[PDB]
RNA sequence: AAUAUAUUAAUGUAUUGAUAACCCUUUGAACUUAAGCAUAUCAUUAAAAGGAGGAAAAGAAACUAACUAGGAUUUCUUUAGUAGCAGCGAGUGAACAAGAAAUAACCCUCCAUUGUAAUCCUUAAUUGGAGUUGUAAAUGGUUUAUUCUAUUAAUUAUUAUAGAGAAUAUAUUCGUUAUUAAUAGAAUAGAAUAAUGUACUUGAGUAGAGCUGCUUGGUAGUGCAGUUUGA
């Protein structure tokens, strides 16, 4: 399998490793772990961590991450949520029946917005659709009901 | 790890490393407690952390 | 963002029952309860009452309700008990 | 019946009745030692509640507690450290007063086990406890499948242990989330379990 | 902390207590040489015993059905059987449970007859020892997972669906 | 001998010492990190003391939740380095729901049929006691069959259910492999011998308040304790 040869292999035989003459390998120049966030190392915080020091918000405590559940696909992957065969039915054969799409029955609870795939009606179930869900599926001559 | 050296410091024309302390032997003035010293630790010990097994 | 979805809520339907259990963890006896209650009319007549039970009678017989409610408040921990024990010495009074 | 008399009679301890008869009992206490022993037990309906049988190898005891905090010993005040840690006065002890009065008459008597204890009375300077212990080995408590529990192995002691009721509320063992430590057995156990981090196999 | 790194945070006894897993395969093979050595102590009888059916408490998990502890007596009441008689057979009685409807009610009634048309029963254990029957060794009827079906509709109905 | 109990100064019964791993209580630091240091961290740690078993501790809701609702204890995965705590600095830090291993529930405290203490210890003996201030405790180990564990003793080709390995010399043995016996222990089943009345109990100087100290992620108790008061 493929390889690669380590860097210590290389080093033997100069005197120190890469590490310089003049500003030796010691331990711990400069503190351990994050010190110093306001006095010698302002410039590091400056430059790639803005907003690490205060507080801001609303402090809530144990917030319950079952009661607040909620998962989103867009409107254009409704006609990829019907199973393999009966999408095949509904495409060459039965032209003229609607489909009834129920996206709690596959783990989906909101609806964003997107276009449809085909141009025919259908029925769809689930909880607080978008403002662009309800418009884009009543333009193709559907409809929306909120279901429990 | 055994025993229970201590360095003696300078001013002895000696070096530095940990002394076996006490008397009445032969063994009693050599070094301990380094890699380089005889029947001395050796550094970077071996140890059961060490991934035994891959994932395919 | 629980708000909002909590102004649009529907419950889902199911028919409801009620049925008491086969055998309860509690069964309240009628014939048990009455002896306690009519063994304690008895005791309270024998015995006295307690020394700071004494002095919110007489404090009761002077009409000062707002003064004695202050009197239980700082014995008795909480509010509730303190009305129920004003009712008890009022008739006493 | 006269189960309900009696417990009502010996409830109410600021009464006439049991303030007469709690002064004489008081002055029968002091010319006695530490711990002595009674015959039957001065509260009768709250015992046998607390397992007491009136059977042979069953005996009562009677112990006292000082009643107050107990005080760090060093020479001066001088504790050898910093200064976050160098009070003396206030502080308050880990068990409750009946658990070391427990401990007191377990000590003195090695024939014998502990079942329960409860109060008596008090004075100015002392508190007064009563306790119940039972024999093992008489042949009357080894036959009963009442008590047979007491004579295993793993009953020695109780007290040293903190296994006896007056001793285990302060433990602070429950259900919920209130007692969210002390979440597997004891204290230690739930702390030894949380910090060790796991190292399987494949990972 | 010379580059681009996010804010590490690693603990300082985070390798001083260690647990290590060498025993794994070893301790496979003794809880499945106990498990066999159980089946031979009562031959005729199966290994596991039978549980109810009942619904997942939150939202996130409200459509999805699940075994759980055991049986309330009032559902032994219509299938007929007498608490201190089913605990000798294997059927597992919960008594903290509450009933709630009649569709819960109902699917764990009929449940019971399915056990009960199944199972025989001998006069004593050395006429059960001779009879050769398969002892089963899995779960009890469990439950199977639920295959999503799309029904198809006609044009007209769309306007007055529900 | 000592600290205690029982009978009549004597006799009988129980405890005492060893541990260096795991378990339950008590007491309890500092070096170190913060590039100084005094709250903080190291740490509910090390040392020290007390107490038991082959495991110990825990355990049958004065719970979790807001759903179409779950159901004693323990352990693993995950939630999660998250909600939160803190000179809001360095740093520290949980639970429900979900998938599994393993499953088991019960007993005292009243007025237990008062047409009768029906109980209990001890003695060869209603012999001597205990007990109404309340004691109540059904009994047979004989025989047959099967399975498992531990220790001893015996037989093994030169073709091979034996090519694992040792020893001698430059073709032989011990064994491996595969079978029995003896002793001890455990479990399941059958046959036979013994044995079956009446039982409406729910937990007080507790729970909670005022002042005071420790502990926790718990923020104005999450939990515990001293003093005063106390349903
Ligand atoms: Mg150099
Ligand atoms: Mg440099
Ligand atoms: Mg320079
Ligand atoms: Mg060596
Ligand atoms: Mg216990
Ligand atoms: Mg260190
Ligand atoms: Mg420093
Ligand atoms: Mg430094
Ligand atoms: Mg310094
Ligand atoms: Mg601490
Ligand atoms: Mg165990
Ligand atoms: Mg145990
Ligand atoms: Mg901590
Ligand atoms: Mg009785
Ligand atoms: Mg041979
Ligand atoms: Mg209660």
């Amino acid at each position: 399998m493929l390889k690669h040869v380590k860097k210590t292999r290389k080093l033997r035989g100069h005197v120190s490793h890469g590490h310089g003459r003049v500003g030796k390998h010691r331990k711990h120049s400069g503190g351990r772990g994050i010190c110093g966030g306001l006095k010698h190392m302002k410039t590091w915080f400056q430059k790639y961590h803005p907003d690490y020091f205060g507080k801001r918000g609303h402090r809530i405590y144990h917030r319950k991450k079952n009661d607040e559940w909620a998962r989103w696909i867009s409107a254009a992957k409704l006609w990829s949520l019907i199973p393999k065969e009966t999408r095949y039915e509904l495409i060459d054969k039965q032209q003229e029946g609607v489909p009834v799409i129920n996206c709690r029955d596959f783990g989906y609870h909101v609806v964003v917005g997107g276009e449809l795939s085909l141009d025919r009606p259908v029925v769809v179930k689930a909880r607080k659709f978008t403002e662009d869900a309800k418009e884009q599926i009543e333009k193709v001559g559907g409809k929306w009901i909120i279901c429990p | 790890m055994q025993h229970s050296a201590v360095s003696w410091g300078t001013g002895r024309a000696i070096a530095r490393c940990p002394r076996i302390g006490g008397g009445g032997s032969r063994r009693s003035g050599q070094g301990a407690f380094a890699n380089f010293c005889r029947k001395g630790r050796m550094a970077h010990p071996t140890t059961t952390m060490r991934r035994w097994c891959r994932k395919i | 963002m629980r708000r909002g979805l909590k102004k649009t809520q529907v419950h889902h339907q199911v028919t409801k029952i009620d049925i008491p259990k086969i055998m309860p963890k509690y069964k309240k006896n009628s014939k048990r309860i009455e002896e306690k209650k009519f063994a304690r009319s008895l005791v309270r007549e024998i015995s006295g009452y307690a020394p700071y039970e004494s002095k919110a009678i007489s404090i009761l017989k002077l009409k000062d309700i707002a003064r004695a409610t202050i009197f239980l408040k700082r014995r008795l921990g909480s509010n509730k008990r303190t009305q129920k024990k004003i009712k008890e010495l009022q008739i006493a009074a | 019946a006269a189960a309900d008399y009696i417990r009502e009679i010996q409830k109410a301890k600021q009464s006439d009745i049991m303030r007469y008869l709690l002064r004489l009992r008081v002055c029968e206490y002091r010319q006695r030692g530490e711990v002595f022993r009674v015959e039957r037990p001065t509260f009768l309906q709250r015992a046998r509640t607390l397992g007491y049988r009136n059977k042979e190898g069953v005996l009562c005891y009677i112990a006292r507690v000082k009643k107050g905090n107990r005080k760090r010993e060093y020479n001066n005040g001088n504790t050898r450290g910093k200064c976050k840690n160098a009070r003396i006065h206030q502080i308050t002890p880990a068990v409750r007063h009946q658990a070391t009065a427990e401990q007191i008459v377990g000590k003195r008597h090695p024939n014998l086990r502990v079942l329960n204890s409860y109060w008596v009375n008090q004075d100015l300077v002392y508190k007064y406890f009563e306790v119940i212990m039972v024999d093992p080995f008489h042949n009357a408590i080894r036959n009963d499948p009442k008590l047979n529990w007491i004579c295993k192995g793993v009953m020695k002691h109780r007290e040293c242990r903190g296994l006896t009721s007056a001793s285990k509320k302060s433990r602070g063992l429950g259900h919920g989330i209130k007692y969210n430590n002390t979440i597997g057995g004891s204290v230690r156990a739930c702390w030894k379990r949380n910090v060790t981090t796991s190292l399987r196999r494949f990972r | 902390m010379k580059n681009n790194h996010i804010l590490p945070n690693n603990h300082r006894n985070a390798m001083k207590r260690v647990k290590e897993w060498h025993n794994q395969p070893s301790r496979a093979q003794r809880r499945a040489k106990t498990r066999s050595s159980k089946a031979k102590v009562l031959y005729p009888a199966p290994l596991k015993k039978l549980c109810p059916i009942v619904r997942c408490p939150t939202i996130r998990y409200n459509k999805k059905q699940r075994l759980g502890k055991g049986f309330t007596p009032e559902e032994l009441k219509e299938a007929g059987l007498e608490v201190n008689y089913a605990r000798r057979i294997g059927i597992r009685v919960d008594n903290r449970r509450r009933n709630m409807n009649k569709e819960t009610l109902d699917l764990n009634a009929q449940r019971l007859k399915e056990y009960l048309s199944k199972i025989t029963i001998f006069k004593n254990g050395k006429e059960a020892k001779e009879s050769g029957v398969k002892q089963h060794l899995g779960r009890i009827m469990p439950v199977h997972k639920m295959t999503p079906k799309v029904e198809i509709i006609k044009k007209a109905e769309v306007a007055s669906y529900e």
